[PDB]
């Protein structure tokens, strides 16, 4: 284990990335249909 | 002290001994980036050969 | 006036069958066609196939005027019916179904490049010089 | 004067005709009438700044059809003829387009399901046999 | 800045210079149809590409369900304190994160960009 | 009314109703039922009559007769076959296929005496269990247990030589849809993909490749010409320009050509970008020389110029975009669709749109048991017709008589179906090099969960990590957790719990409604008013435009939510930024059920939950719920343009404003997982690699698997 | 900014790839310029390869047979400032005129000047392409280009070809195959 695993277990999993960048825009410039269009916020782009 | 990343151009400009030293430095940089260490003897062997 | 509250009531009549078949034209407004030129007309068959299921031909003023070629629409009138309402002195509208709809396009009247000599300017695929004077050699 | 010549007297008179598209039930009723001489009445009402065109179905034919005008300057149309005597003639220039819509909003689809069922009546499906056929060979 | 086509054969028009009167002469070289052009411009290319996107945006984008919907920043021609904001999201046409406001009234459609 | 703080019971009640009505393997059974009902009939009907001569002989086909799966013993006894007997005796589970042969004789003497060879046996077609054309359909628990067949078994698997075989759905690129792509290293910069085919009856997918030329050869006059537009056409050995193809359809005036290409005449830069093609096409000004040019570069050049004319007309008529029309007069539809073809390419070239993503799994469809068996039956029915024709010609060259009883060979169709469903080589036996493998794997029976996973499985035709990645498009389409650990990561995936696959429908009622509802037809249009209106697409092909978008969409949605002439499977798309209406009807689409949010309240009221709570003795089920306009089948295509709510009581209500125009609500958030991933509890508390590992290992967990194991 | 590393870089080094994936070239300054930010910015601008595409705002082609015709609404000033001396005007001036303008932001940011690019145009080509020099007092840095005098393909083909030729590579300053520093 590592202290980063301790942080992910207890406090916050953290920012999550795909091929370096954040979660892309598979739909019409939105990550998921639940989130509003044209959003670059934390929750809408992959942060846990 | 000016160096590069490409090998064919540094062969065409400086010489094969510069290829030796630059190839040494680039292989050491790409292996020892993540903290994993490897002995110099194998690197020197591969760079000479 | 009377036109501010004008109400018109006419009668719709459909005769059962007519000895003369009716159809419809198709002209683009961007073609800028005039009807003062319409002094003598011809409408004959295409001869490229060599008849009812074959595309059309039309001539204007012989060879002096412009030329059209007619092609039948691809859709079938199994679920469509088009009627033409004609004004008559008796005041009752006439409703007549059309048989076919044909599409017409204008044709140029010049020395078009024939196919047997069209292969010589293909070696100049990118090497082509002076696009603006290809017609000058013809 | 030739067989292939097209008569152009209709265009010289500047005759104005209309183009109407109607749904299939109206055309089917007019075909069932078999040209009796009267199929309905067309009503045109003009206000101070608007035009209201509608069609009324005959009460004998049944046992409101509002008309919406469409822009004409997008493309020009005339009407020609082909006779049984092989004499081609031109009727006149189309000057207005008409679109027919039914007054029914939700009760139209009661008849539309029946029409789709009639259209899918010759749609052909495989049948299952309880007992295998033993009359072969 | 703009082009038009030939008249009597209905073909595409090509430029030509005139030897006598020294005026640009658009002409169809499938014909002999010659005329002058009042624009006096043949070719323009905005390489940095600062086109005006206000004519690019369809006036009916505001009635989209899944677009955002703000309450402030009212429209200009009508008050109508409700509007939609989004970005262009057009590839190769700049990199700006600047917002494109459209009024959401059914008969309005005046769009502004602040 | 409204149900606050009672969603936990209501959501699982309606999921109970869905799983009690449909089940888990409906994407197999419905597809096979559609194959048996429509597809074999359409294949046998859309076949060329056999004409041969001398007297003229004509053969035509008719409807399909099918019986229960029986056995042909050594004495000829037609005993009813049970699936247990099929498993024990290494016996294939099949029923004979019966047609009639209408033999009409023409001796040029008005001697037409047509003979109807009624109920002619032509071969054996396999049937998989628990389908409506099998013995296990309609049997209750007691009849299944008396028959030594497991009631818990979902079925959906064939029996070939006693081995249980299941068809895994294979994805393919979506038909009749124009795409844009940008190859990084190729000489073409951008390209357009419109792999297209007719309505799944006549001929397979024939592609068209419209593309770009990158800025090369700069400094010379090549850059002065600009970026010309080029395409490569099927069975044309090399590339060909665009306006010459447009003139090959009979439209010679380039004002009409650019009218088809450009819809708005106040766009100077796009006309500048399409201008390089106009300078290139200055050598061709007439239709016939264009046909002679395009026919001279085919696979087989003609002897005379009329031969190139005929070859080019045939290849531009019978094959060039078969879905839009092949009725010999459809050049106007082809011209409009070929204008829109590279209109999308120009829109991607100027950056007004973006490049379409290949692994976006809403831009591709799935080949189920239905389409794959239809393709196989098409191929070897063509083979059977060829065999019948050559035998008939050889035996009629003597001129004695003709007999249909021995001419038709059941052997070839029987071994074709059996072999291709057994060994996995999908296609002809002698053409196994070009035959796609991996189809029809041996059914896994280690675990009931493993069985339900193997029934509901997808696969990719890929032999680069781009297609393997989990995509945004999947939300409740395909399970994120389940993935094989080995070399097939991303390629092999299983369905979600509510992943319903489209079975297919005919678009004739769709066209019948759209023509009547104040829509101007495609041929009878003013071409200058295309840009102001909204385009209409039904199964990809352009059928006209409409000037009133939201009234049309609201009318279509109101028709679908009331189970009117439109099937609830059929989906419609509104892309406002492009002004198109895309309506999809064909099979292969994948869908999930979703709730309806009107204004700011759900339509799933307390009365529906009360009726579904006492489901039995009240004949109210999932099909009655969808008929009330409460649940609408929203697929991955409509998910591009709608909104979803995670939980009504937590998100749909009023708080600090995030949104107020929700259109759909999630039926329950835990239907994301598949069959394997559902049995993991608290999967959010785990790590996703561990969920993937256990979903892979959940199939290896032993136990009781099927109740009649002894 | 970052360079490639790991398994693809190891493959790139064990092989001898004639094109690298992400080649880089670390530059060390020798003397006074190592510690001065302004001299380092000068070396930055002197090593930045600047094509004419990046610096010019837009291009235009017009037709002016008369030098005093002045079809542009605001060009009359520098035309009258320069055209009182008829430098081979009477032979020909090629009425098909090229007009480009320079974006002031990209003009100032790259820290070059506008006379030297015209000098490089008339030096790298010679006397086969006439150049017209304007002033920086105007709000738009307009540049006017005309064809030579002593001489198929009309005029539009040659003019558009040479316009594209300036627009793709002139090497205004810097060294080739260097994208960003
Ligand atoms: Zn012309
Ligand atoms: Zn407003």
């Amino acid at each position: 284990g590592s202290k980063i695993n301790i942080s992910q277990v207890i406090a916050v999993v953290g920012q999550q990335n795909v091929e370096g960048k954040r979660i892309p825009f598979g739909f019409k410039h939105r990550t998921l249909p639940h989130f509003i269009k044209d959003d670059y916020g934390p929750e809408s782009r992959g942060f846990v | 002290r000016t160096t590069s990343n490409d090998i064919v151009e540094i062969f065409t400009v400086l010489g094969i001994e510069a290829v030796r030293k630059a190839l040494e430095r680039e292989l050491y940089h790409v292996i020892s980036f993540d903290g994993s260490y490897v002995n110099y003897r194998h690197l020197a062997l591969l760079c000479d050969t | 006036g009377p036109s501010s509250q004008n109400v018109t009531e006419y009668v719709v009549r459909v005769p059962k069958n007519t000895t003369k078949k009716y159809n419809i034209m198709a002209f683009n407004a961007a073609d800028k066609v005039n009807f003062a030129t319409w002094n003598q007309a011809r409408l004959e068959r295409d001869l490229s196939n060599k008849p009812e299921d074959q595309p059309w031909l039309l001539r204007v003023n012989g060879k002096s005027g412009r030329k059209f070629k007619g092609i039948k629409k691809g859709g079938v009138t199994e679920n469509t019916s088009y009627y033409i309402f004609t004004q008559c002195p008796d005041g009752a509208f006439e409703a007549f179904p059309v048989h076919n709809w044909y599409n017409f396009t204008p044709l140029a009247r010049h020395r078009t490049l024939t196919a047997e000599e069209a292969e010589e300017e293909w070696e100049r695929r990118n090497k082509v010089l002076n696009h603006f004077s290809i017609m000058q050699q013809r | 004067a030739e067989r292939g010549e097209l008569d152009l007297t209709g265009a010289k008179q500047n005759t104005g005709v209309w183009l109407v598209k109607v749904p299939k039930y109206l055309s089917q009723q007019w075909a069932k009438a078999s040209g009796r001489g009267e199929v309905g009445k067309l009503r045109i009402a003009k206000t101070q700044g608007r035009t209201e065109v509608s069609f009324t179905l005959n009460e004998d034919l049944a046992n409101e059809h509002p008309f919406v005008l469409q822009s004409v300057g997008g493309q020009t149309l005339t009407v020609f003829t082909e006779s049984s005597s092989d004499k081609l003639s031109l009727e006149g220039i189309v000057v207005q387009r008409a679109e027919c819509r039914p007054a029914a909003s939700e009760n139209y689809m009661r008849l539309k399901r029946l029409q789709i069922e009639e259209s899918s009546k010759p749609v052909r499906l495989s049948q299952q046999l309880d007992k295998v056929v033993t009359t072969n060979y | 800045v703009g082009i038009r086509f030939c008249q009597e054969c209905n073909n595409m028009l090509y430029p030509k210079e005139d030897k006598e009167n020294r005026i640009l002469l658009y002409a169809c070289r499938n014909c002999d149809y010659q005329q002058e052009a009042d624009n006096s411009c043949i070719y323009v290319n905005k390489i940095t590409h600062e086109v005006d996107e206000l004519t690019q945006i369809i006036a009916d984008v505001s009635q989209d369900p899944t677009l955002p919907r703000t309450e402030d920043h009212p429209c200009q021609k009508c008050g109508h304190k409700e509007a939609v904001f989004f970005q262009s999201h057009s590839a190769r046409a700049e990199d700006a994160m600047r917002l494109y406001y459209v009024c959401t009234a059914p008969h309005c459609g005046h769009r502004w960009t602040e | 009314e409204i149900t606050p703080d009672l969603w936990q019971e209501a959501c699982w009640i309606v999921i109970s109703s869905y799983f009690d009505e449909k089940g888990l393997v409906r994407q197999q059974l419905d597809s096979f039922d559609e194959f048996i009902q429509m597809s074999v009939q359409r294949i046998v009907e859309d076949a060329p009559p056999i004409d041969l001569q001398p007297p003229r002989y004509l053969l035509k086909f008719e409807q399909i007769y099918l019986s229960k799966p029986t056995h042909w013993e050594r004495d000829g006894a037609p005993s009813p076959m049970m699936p247990n007997e099929a498993r024990l005796r290494n016996l294939t589970y099949s029923a004979p296929l019966y047609v009639d042969i209408t033999k009409t004789v023409i001796k040029e003497g008005e001697e037409q005496l047509q003979t109807q060879h009624q109920k002619t046996f032509i071969g054996k077609i396999p049937i998989m269990l628990r389908s409506t054309y099998c013995l296990l359909n309609g049997l209750t628990d007691r009849d299944l247990c008396e028959l030594n067949e497991c009631p818990l078994d979902p079925g959906g698997y064939f029996i070939i030589n006693g081995s249980e075989k299941v068809l895994i759905a294979q994805e393919k690129m979506a038909t009749n849809t124009v795409y844009v792509f940008a190859k990084k290293d190729s000489k073409y910069a951008y390209t357009g993909e419109c792999r297209s085919c007719l309505e799944n009856s006549s001929r397979p997918t024939s592609t068209i490749w419209v593309s770009m030329l990158a800025r090369g050869g700069q400094g010379a006059k090549k850059s002065a010409i600009g970026q010309r537009i080029v395409a490569t056409l099927p069975y044309i050995k090399q590339e060909v320009p665009i306006i010459i193809v447009f003139r090959a359809l009979g439209f010679v005036s380039d004002r009409d050509i650019l009218e088809h290409i450009i819809y708005d005449f106040e766009d100077p830069e796009m006309m500048e970008m399409v201008k390089p093609s106009l300078d290139e096409a200055f050598v061709i000004q007439e239709q016939n020389v264009a046909l002679n040019f395009i026919g001279s570069r085919g696979a087989k050049p003609g002897v005379t110029k009329e031969k190139r004319i005929k070859y080019a007309k045939e290849v531009l008529q019978k094959e060039m975009l078969p879905h839009v029309g092949v009725s010999d007069f459809c050049e106007t539809k082809k011209a409009y669709f070929l204008g829109y073809m590279v209109h999308r390419l120009l829109l991607a070239a100027l950056g007004r749109r973006e490049l379409d993503d290949r692994d976006h799994y809403g831009n591709k469809r799935l080949d189920l048991a239905g389409p794959l068996l239809a393709f196989l039956f098409r191929g070897m029915f063509k083979n059977l017709l060829k065999e019948v024709r050559i035998y008939a010609q050889k035996f009629i060259d003597r001129g004695k008589d003709f007999n249909l009883e021995l001419a038709i060979k059941t052997r070839i169709i029987s071994d074709g179906l059996k072999y291709s469903l057994a060994t996995g080589n999908w296609g002809d036996q002698k053409k196994a090099h070009q035959a796609r493998a991996g189809v029809s794997q041996v059914l896994n029976r280690l675990t009931f969960a493993s069985t339900l996973s193997h029934l509901r499985r997808l696969n990719s035709p890929i032999g680069l990590a781009k297609p393997r990645q989990l995509h945004n498009t999947l939300w409740g389409m395909v399970c994120p957790a389940e993935t094989p650990e080995g070399h097939a990561v991303g390629l092999v995936k299983n369905l979600a719990l509510m992943a319903y696959i489209s079975v297919g429908s005919q678009p004739s009622p769709i066209l019948e409604f759209l023509e009547e509802w104040s829509m101007e037809n495609l041929e009878e249009i003013s071409p200058a008013a295309i840009a102001d209106a909204t385009k209409i697409f039904v199964n990809g092909c352009w059928v006209g435009i409409h000037k009133d978008p939201e009234q049309l969409m609201n009318t279509l949605r109101k028709l679908r939510r009331q189970m009117d002439i439109i099937v609830s499977e059929v989906s419609m798309i509104r892309d406002i930024r492009e002004r198109e209406i895309r309506i999809y009807t064909d099979a292969g689409r994948i869908c999930r059920p979703l709730l309806i949010v009107e204004k700011q309240k759900l339509l799933l009221k307390k009365r529906h939950i009360d009726q579904l709570k006492e489901r039995e003795y009240n004949n109210y089920s999932w099909q009655d719920l969808v008929a009330s306009g409460v649940v609408e089948y929203i697929d991955t295509l409509e998910e591009e343009t709608v909104m979803l709510a995670m939980t009504p009581d937590d998100l749909q209500e009023k708080e600090v404003a995030y949104c107020s125009t929700y259109t759909h609500c999630e039926i329950h958030p835990s239907m994301i997982l598949g069959v394997c991933a559902s049995i993991i509890p608290f999967p959010d508390h785990n790590q996703s690699p561990r969920n993937t590992y256990q979903s892979a290992m959940g199939k290896q967990a032993m136990g009781v698997y099927i109740t009649n194991f002894h | 900014k970052n360079v490639t590393l790991g398994v693809p870089r190891l493959k790139e080094l064990i092989n001898i790839s004639k094109k690298p994936k992400t080649p880089s070239l670390t530059v060390f300054l020798l003397g006074q310029s190592a510690r001065d930010a302004e001299r380092a910015k000068d070396i930055l601008c002197r090593l930045e390869h600047t094509t004419l595409r990046k610096v010019t705002a837009n291009t235009a082609i017009y037709y002016d047979p008369n030098p005093q015709s002045t079809v542009v609404a605001e060009d009359q000033e520098w035309v009258n400032v320069y055209y009182e001396m008829p430098d081979f005007d009477v032979a020909r001036i090629s009425p098909w005129l090229l007009r480009v303008e320079l974006d002031r932001k990209h003009m100032t940011d790259r820290k070059l000047t506008m006379e030297q690019i015209a000098e490089k145009i008339n030096a790298g080509f010679g006397d086969d392409l006439n150049c017209i020099f304007n002033d920086d007092n105007a709000e738009k840095l307009v540049l006017r280009i005309r064809i030579m005098n002593s001489d198929k393909m009309d005029d539009d083909v040659f003019l558009r070809c040479i316009e594209s030729n300036m627009l793709t590579d002139m090497t205004l300053q810097g060294i080739e195959q260097i994208s960003k520093v």
